[PDB]
């Protein structure tokens, strides 16, 4: 699921799945 | 940043993990 | 959509919708 | 943190916006 173009909610979802209990930061330019 | 690496171009696990806490 | 229990992907989704171009941080304990 | 305020208890816009950049 990670090896594609990921935008918007799709990108947030990938971060959520990958980072697990760590959580993550989502910071567009 | 992340949009450039993962949305405008193809994402990777390697890059995603740079944004985990 | 915000005035409810929000867990996991549901919480991430709400952050994404609310925070817009700002982005956000998702950091569980 | 956010899980306590929004998952284990009812979330609010007020609290969500504290986690926006």
């Amino acid at each position: 699921f990670v090896n594609q173009h990921l935008c918007g909610s799709h990108l947030v979802e990938a971060l959520y799945l990958v980072c697990g209990e760590r959580g993550f930061f989502y910071t567009p330019k | 940043g992340i949009v450039e690496q993962c949305c405008t171009s193809i994402c990777s696990l390697y890059q995603l993990e740079n944004y985990c806490n």
